């Protein structure tokens, strides 16, 4: 699916029971494949060290 | 860069309460995610980026 | 600009945001707090874990069905297996606490229903047979919701509790429970409800395992009614936050 | 320049909702970590210095090199000036639509013997010449052609064993800045060359040996290094994804968005 | 006609002089720290407040 | 009394009122304007048609389907056949302009969807084959929307542009396009979106036919999903208003 | 800075007892030689300067060297940066648990011919390149690989016959100081690599010839030299005893406490 | 923006100037003599007096 638009979409479906996991990914903004090609991902790869607070906005 | 010493953490998303949908409304939804750096963010030690490749000079 | 429908609560790490709700019923009007030194008894210095304790927990969500009678939890022992508040419970002879209960059940605009969230200090349940008393296993369960039973419980020689809803297990009128603090989850205009309970008890501090001083009850009055084709499964979820915990008399590990 | 402080916060119960917003406004929320949790007062002495544009674009980089010999077919090397014939520099300039800066050139020249049967080869110190030819000027077709006199054109004489030569150049563009990306044609009929190739006429750069230097053949290597200074920028944009192909145009070969991994839950890369 | 400035430290002065007649010969300026995020974040006409709902 | 959901824009004759929208993203923070005399070059006196030019135009509305990849327009040449702004484009060697883009797609509460309205200065599209370049006919069309293609374009000897969405034709990550100004049309909380673009270019003025400096893109991220029985056909419509136009160097009629 | 004075004293008879104390308190007695005997007033101009940390740790030292050739299998040399591959420097840093300082690098490069039958060998001036690669960066697997363009990574071009090159580096550690000794694993399960090897990721250092330089084979030698500056230290400790074995860990071979001698009374070493 | 200090003698001034913009480029500081043995010798809570018995 990385060759389609669906790479950016998170499926959410009505289940019959509660507590199922929607998704998860490690936090390694310069290494992990998730953030790798993101905007923040690119700028980091030029730099070795970083610190701060990453916001995650969901819609 | 990836190292086990400083490894960042984890992130998850769990159903708090199952999606409730009326009749005639679509069952499945989608959720898009965003990333940004707060105003305390900082970086250091510029380097090369492994992503971009090359073979011989472009023409 | 502002709205009364929306609320945001923050304790320690956790945070709970709700875009549809009502105000927050506070106790009898006493905002929870620490212990003033006028009423103190224990002469050891109390532990105040603060952020380690104060925060929100989420128990097991329980399904809600057309025939579902209701549910009850016992707060002093529910959390006992969760987090440091479960650990700091086992290692102390005394504790003092107050609870913020937050119940979350949402539905679309096409789902009828009404719930009742009451928080009952010292609910004392009867027994199936008249002579015996309930067993410690029946009144409680770890993090799990115990539920009522819609029709009378046949009385054998067992220790079972009396689960009839209309008596609410305490042998009172269920219609009268609103003297205690409460709120109405109503699928029409609401989504979630909230309660803040200060510390209520006869003595200034208490042991946690012996005496369960606060009971939580969710009783549907108007069952869930919806036309076919809409989603069937609507869970209810409860969130329970201790506030201003204190502890005394550190001892060895266990309860026995 | 310094990072902002993170201000402490106690508990909160209130109808003000920092944790909520609407991204549909195209507005990144300013929420700071003190809003959604409890926070202790902390002073940060971290500095944003090394993230400034100046330190980002200013490093020497090898754009290109050639080979010219002491005898035979190719006795000199000619190159038109574009940054885009080297991958890793071109990418660093594609963040910014409009860039402004003053080049600082540095050349690095080396010599290499070539296999031959010539007898009694005895070296002498070679001397390299590097001539710049602004556009439209005369173009030498042979090493001894009169153009090498350099009555005007800035030229540099260099010698092996000395330090690498260096010269600085000011801002040469016609407009108010260089343009990395240009959408349009060169001809009012929307025909001819498309893309940034039309804007770029920088002239040409040449090099030659001054003297034969020995009896045996010798091949030389020259290398150019840009070092932007005094940089200003405008209108940032997404970094490039697919590998480069041609130096005259943005043409690319379609490639996936990212690398892959196993099922969404999986916490490790593959 | 010298000038004095401050180095980059963490927990001093250096003397620089421009020797040439052309601006492009002066050394790079590494020290300009001025930053105003408002030109990318918050590009809206109506100023929005953090403490309030976005769409009221 | 007031609301943030509602907005009314008036330029010249036309007016656009919307009862559900978000704020108006303004450029990079520079409200468009005329040319100060410090940066001027052309020594002829500029024409300022004002109301004759500044006003809203409406291009051809384009259908939006579950599989629809997306669309792009080129602003400097779109309007060229419409109104005086099309006429005043052909008779001058120079122009300076800034754009207010207003995109309108509405749906009922039962229609899922999300769109992305970005306005990309100087979008330079690649070519199908690596050696050639796109033809002037493929990158443009009069008032008509050119659309992407969801899967890779086979590379022949043609001049066709590379229409893959995930590379967005520029060979970048489509997920990153938000650095440019944008807004989100979202069928949930929104109806229409708005952008204001000041004049961005390397040189203070420009020829209009040669150099298309501003590209508009609408890319759906979450396709249209709706249960049967609801209306199928949902169009998208674009509205484009020049602002503070100027012109110089009157010449004969044509482009060649 | 100066030595303290030794104050004079006459005879003494008194109940105050300087000469006695209790070492069980872990308290080194401050007694000065004037206490247990008679002493004349003496001024000392001796200075403790050369015993300061700065003069102790600051001397250039040869940590390591490699060999890379002009042709054949090995055309470049790669080395990860650790001080511990050289005996006498590593020991000087093992007094102090936590050290802080700013390296000053200096390279010394030499060339050597190699025996061959090649005819008409005529040298030219070689040019060495030295490239630093902070961690995680791209790793060249071949001399002509694109990575050598050094669009960013700090790199040095050097020439034979000139002075040895030198560059200074600031404090690169993440924490508040380098750590010489680290007790713990890299993994929360107490598994994997044990010891200081986990803390140390400094990146990698590379070198190559720029040009072949002649027809005949040539082998080169590079040498690195640290010169700590601005040093600060904490928590001193006992010097190391047994000979070193590995560079990744403190492993040692058991050896006696000291050398020996004859019977306790014997006044001379053996 | 020069500076003046004293050499190391026994029985004079030198003029130094920092030419670079980075602290790590400045010359080593050889002259800091500050010494306080109390952090290794005498690490006790109750201050002990030389002239008195240790354990009384
Ligand atoms: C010996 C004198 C040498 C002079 C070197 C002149 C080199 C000119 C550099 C132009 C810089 C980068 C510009 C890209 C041009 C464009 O695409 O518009
Ligand atoms: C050409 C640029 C060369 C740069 C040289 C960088 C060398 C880094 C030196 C690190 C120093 C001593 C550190 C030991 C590390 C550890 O064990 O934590």
């Amino acid at each position: 699916k990385v060759n389609s638009m669906e790479a950016y979409q998170i499926p959410v479906r009505s289940n019959e029971g509660s507590g199922t996991q929607v998704f998860g990914f490690p936090l390694q903004p310069g290494y992990s494949s998730v953030f790798s090609r993101t905007l923040l991902g690119e700028i980091l790869n030029y730099y070795t060290h970083w610190s701060g607070s990453i916001k995650l906005t969901f819609m | 860069a990836s190292d086990e010493y400083t490894a960042g953490g984890f992130i998850t998303c769990w159903y708090q309460t199952n999606i409730v949908v009326p009749a005639d409304a679509q069952s499945s939804c989608y959720i898009m995610c965003f990333v940004s750096a707060c105003n305390d963010f900082s970086v250091r030690l510029l380097k090369d980026t492994p992503f971009i490749s090359q073979e011989n000079f472009f023409q | 600009g502002y709205s009364d429908r929306v609320r945001s609560i923050t304790l320690g790490n956790s945070t709970i945001t709700t875009q549809e709700c009502a105000n927050v019923v506070v106790g009898y009007g006493v905002w929870p707090d620490y212990l003033k030194d006028s009423e103190a008894t224990a002469e050891d210095q109390p532990t105040q874990p603060d952020v380690a304790t104060c925060r929100f927990y989420t128990l097991d969500s329980v399904q809600w069905q057309k025939t579902s009678p209701g549910w009850w939890w016992k707060l002093p022992d529910a959390l006992s297996n969760l987090g440091l508040f479960g650990q700091n419970m086992q290692y102390h002879y005394l504790g003092r606490t107050g609870y913020t209960i937050h119940v979350q059940c949402n539905a679309s605009k096409f789902h009828q229903g009404c719930l009742l969230v009451v928080c009952v200090p010292e609910a004392e349940m009867g027994c199936a047979t008249l002579n015996n008393t309930p067993s410690s296993a029946e009144l409680l369960g770890g993090d799990t919701a115990k539920e009522f039973a819609d029709k009378p419980v046949a009385s054998g020689s067992n220790k079972l509790v009396q689960r009839v809803v209309y008596n609410a297990g305490m042998g009172v009128g269920v219609g009268n429970l609103t003297i205690f603090p409460h709120q109405w989850i109503n699928l029409r205009t609401n989504n979630s409800a909230t309660i803040v309970m200060p510390y209520t008890n006869s003595v200034p501090m208490d042991n946690m395992f012996r005496h369960n001083n606060v009971t939580l009850m969710v009783i549907p009055f108007v069952p869930l009614d919806y036309c076919p084709g809409s989603t069937t499964y609507v869970p209810i979820t409860v969130t329970i936050a201790p506030m201003c915990a204190e502890y005394n008399g550190l001892r060895l590990a266990g309860h026995q | 320049g310094r990072v902002a402080d993170t201000v402490g916060t106690g508990p909160t119960n209130s109808e003000a909702i920092p944790a909520l917003t609407a991204a549909e406004t195209g507005h990144t929320s300013q929420v700071v970590p003190s809003d959604t949790m409890q926070t202790r007062h902390v002073k940060n002495y971290h500095s944003r210095s090394e993230s400034t544009i100046e330190n980002f674009l200013c490093r020497s980089a090898c754009v290109y090199f050639t080979e010219y010999e002491n005898s035979g077919a190719k006795r000199y090397a000619e190159w038109v000036i574009t940054p885009r014939q080297a991958a890793q520099l071109r990418r660093k300039l594609e963040f910014f639509t409009y860039v402004r800066f003053d080049l600082e050139l540095t050349f690095v020249i080396t010599s290499t013997q070539q296999p031959s049967t010539t007898q009694n080869q005895d070296a002498q110190i070679l001397t390299h010449q590097i001539m710049y030819v602004p556009p439209g000027g005369p173009v030498p077709d042979k090493v001894d052609s009169y153009v090498w006199q350099t009555s005007t054109n800035p030229s540099v004489f260099w010698t092996e064993g000395n330090a690498p030569p260096r010269m600085s150049v000011p801002f040469l563009s016609i407009g108010n800045a260089y343009s990395n990306f240009y959408d349009g044609w060169s001809e009012f009929s929307r025909n001819g060359v498309y893309g940034i190739n039309t804007l770029n006429n920088m002239g040409t750069l040449y090099a030659r040996h001054v003297n034969a230097g020995s009896t045996g053949p010798i091949k030389s290597t020259i290398r150019i290094y840009f070092k932007p200074k005094h940089v200003k920028a405008w209108i940032p944009r997404p970094p490039r994804l697919c590998q480069y192909e041609k130096a005259k145009n943005v043409n690319f070969q379609p490639s996936g968005v990212t690398t892959t991994r196993q099922s969404i839950t999986t916490m490790t890369n593959t | 006609g010298a000038q004095v400035s401050t180095q980059k430290t963490g927990a001093i002065h250096y003397t620089n002089i421009n020797y040439y007649k052309d601006a492009a010969s002066n050394s790079a300026n590494r020290q300009d720290f001025t930053q105003d995020p408002s030109k990318f974040t918050e590009p809206v006409k109506d100023i929005m407040i953090k403490s309030l709902p976005a769409l009221n």
